[PDB]
């Protein structure tokens, strides 16, 4: 009772306690954590842009195929008051 | 003094401006353009119904592509829906990419240093990776086994704690064992031994940290005779 | 014809990268598509053909690492090449009968357009899960 | 305390692009993007007095059309060419010089991220769910 | 510190080298760098804008964070481990059932 308190008081336990546990970090994060590296861009970060773009093209051309297919064969100014009076 | 094997750092090549994007990508945005240009002139001429109205061409979209992509402008515009809802995409996809690649060669002009290991030998007493020794029958390996700063002392444990022989006979000896350690063994001695090393070819060690102590050279006599004084 | 010869030639193939792993558990190695095929070692030239098991943290309906795999270890998009490729094939052959409507081979460039729009997407993928 | 396994390094997904920027100023941005280009419809085509009201090409189409092409930094080949519509587009030309600025500040350190997954702390799913044990 | 403090004596009786320096900082202070009540240690940080810090325990310090006006802040990490504990006289008969 009165011996663990002399290690209390002396600091004893927290050298024991950093010999035990802090002088030994090994793995990994402990030591890696505060490094720094700097980039190097690969395809797998930037690649929904891609998908976006190539799909925009089929979008496009989709559109164009049903313009030349309804001009190869509003409307009644009129009910467009009847449209901008329901919509209001 | 602390000497250990100089890792060697890579130099920058002459095409070293293509560097924060990979050839994947380089690849693909050569694709891509070849794409988007020659959809853009598939959905121009496509007989609208007159036929000479639209101003697009094969050639036309080639450099208007390339104009939307670099930041130049452009002659003409689609004018047309689905020529617009093209051409929005594109300049979406460059919004991305043109951006991505300034502020990452922004990244790329601030450093090029390495982050230099195990430096100021804490870290030579926390760690088990890398092994170090001094001199046999030396002032320095006596000065360990004497010395009662705790670091030293967890030093002095693990030479003596040593599987197999971390220490050498030599001072060669321990220069060659550097040289072949590859980085898994590190050696202690003197400042001036150092630097003389460093100074010579192949160059390939290096000084890392600061010093330790105070030492110094001088001329020994035997106690008592008369050449003391005058020496 | 040439474009036709040498995406069959592509598809059908072992040869696509070269890399360091190994030929059949339980190395250089020749990969391809699916047989990840393999020389220099004990033995040269045994094509183990592989699929997607990894040992993870199990990840449940990860989907951009799952429907990925999904679309990556059944190739097609990149099979899907070769069928508007002849499909377009058929018709820039079929121009010469039932001709002077002068429609039909505006149908034909369609598919070879839209071939390379499979075709880039499936470079696109294949390298997005080599790196997976 | 609770131990469990490591989880293993979850990469940026595929909308992660626009990531820097919070959902809600995406939400102004469409509201304003119509709104300005709306307006600017509205200053044009207002009678203006045989040319009387084909003296602009601004429709609403076109309006549509240049004010996307203002904000992405290629100007398109028509400008506003009469007074009042051109204080709404260099209000949109202030908007758009500050917002992308600010957009691509440090784009870079978003695309590589890397964040972890963490499924349970305070533990209470060791309650609630039966798939994952305990002892 | 608090005078008549267990933090004042392990300042005296502490033996690490930093611990030494600051003991001697508190000992030869012109004026009193030490306070009578926990409060006045509190005021005399709160009017010295920046020119006097405070020791206490954690407890007290997180306390004194979570009031108005929240002017104070704790800064670093912890020192020791200390602990509260109910006190006896010694050998009476309450000892052991506390
Ligand atoms: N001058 C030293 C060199 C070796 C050492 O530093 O231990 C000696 O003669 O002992
Ligand atoms: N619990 C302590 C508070 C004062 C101090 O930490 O010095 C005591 O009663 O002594």
């Amino acid at each position: 009772n009165l011996a663990v308190l002399k290690l209390s008081e002396q600091g004893v336990l927290d050298k024991l306690k950093n010999k035990w546990w802090y002088d030994k970090g090994e793995c990994g994060a402990k030591d890696s954590g505060s490094k720094e590296k700097t980039s190097a861009l690969s395809l797998s970060n930037v690649a929904g842009v891609f998908y976006i773009l190539v799909g925009g093209l089929g979008l496009a051309m989709l559109v164009a195929l049903i313009e030349f297919c309804y001009k190869s064969r509003l409307f009644d100014r009129g009910v467009q008051m009847l449209l901008t009076t329901v919509g209001a | 003094s602390i000497m250990i094997k100089k890792p060697q750092k890579s130099k920058p090549g002459v095409f070293s401006f293509l560097d924060p994007l990979a050839y994947e990508i380089w690849m693909c945005i050569v694709f891509a353009y070849i794409g988007v240009s020659v959809v853009l002139f598939l959905v121009s001429r496509f007989s609208p119904y007159s036929e000479s109205t639209n101003e697009f061409g094969i050639f036309n979209s080639l450099w208007f592509s390339l104009g939307a992509f670099m930041q130049q402008g452009c002659d003409i515009s689609p004018r047309s829906l689905s020529g617009r809802i093209v051409g929005g995409v594109w300049w979406f996809f460059t919004l991305i990419i043109i951006s991505s690649y300034t502020a990452n060669l922004a990244a790329f002009l601030t450093v090029e240093r390495m982050v230099s290991p195990i430096e100021s030998a804490e870290d030579l007493s926390k760690q088990t990776e890398i092994a170090y020794g001094t001199l046999d029958s030396g002032s320095t390996k006596e000065f360990f086994r004497r010395s009662k700063i705790a670091v030293f002392d967890k030093m002095w444990t693990y030479m003596r704690s040593a599987e197999p022989s971390v220490f050498v006979r030599t001072t060669a000896e321990g220069v060659a064992r550097v040289r072949k350690s590859k980085g898994k063994y590190a050696y202690l001695l003197e400042s001036t031994m150092n630097e003389y090393i460093e100074q010579r070819k192949p160059c390939d060690t290096m000084k890392v940290g600061g010093n330790l102590d105070s030492k110094g050279y001088g001329i020994a006599t035997p106690k008592g005779s008369s050449l003391g004084t005058p020496v | 014809f040439a474009a036709f010869s040498l995406m069959t030639i592509a598809v059908g193939t072992d040869y696509w990268l070269y890399s360091r792993g190994v030929c059949k558990t339980k190395v250089m190695t020749h990969s391809g598509l699916w047989r990840t095929c393999c020389l220099e070692g004990n033995f040269k030239g045994l094509c183990k053909q592989i699929d997607h098991f990894p040992e993870d943290a199990d990840y449940e309906a990860d989907t951009a690492e799952y429907f990925l795999r999904a679309v990556r270890a059944s190739s097609i998009f990149p099979i899907l090449s070769v069928i508007l490729l002849f499909m377009g094939g058929l018709c820039i052959a079929a121009s010469e009968f039932y001709k002077t409507r002068h429609n039909i081979i505006l149908s034909a460039g369609i598919f070879f357009v839209s071939a390379g729009l499979s075709n880039i997407i499936g470079i696109i993928v294949y390298i997005s899960a080599n790196a997976g | 305390s609770i131990m469990i396994k490591k989880p293993q390094k979850s990469k940026p997904g595929v909308f992660s692009f626009l990531d820097p920027l919070a959902y809600e100023i995406w939400m102004c941005i469409v509201f304003a993007y119509i709104g300005v280009s709306v307006v600017l419809f509205l200053v044009s085509r207002f009678s203006p007095y045989q040319s009387s009201e084909s003296t602009n090409e601004f429709g609403i189409f076109n309006s549509l059309w240049f004010s996307l092409g203002a904000f992405m930094q290629q100007g398109c080949d028509i400008s506003p060419r009469s007074l009042s519509g051109r204080i709404v587009g260099g209000v949109w030309w202030f908007f758009t010089l500050i917002i992308i600025s600010s957009y691509t500040a440090n784009l870079a350190a978003f695309l590589t991220v890397e964040r972890m997954v963490s499924p349970i702390e305070s533990a209470e799913d060791l309650s609630k769910q039966t798939e994952i044990a305990y002892g």
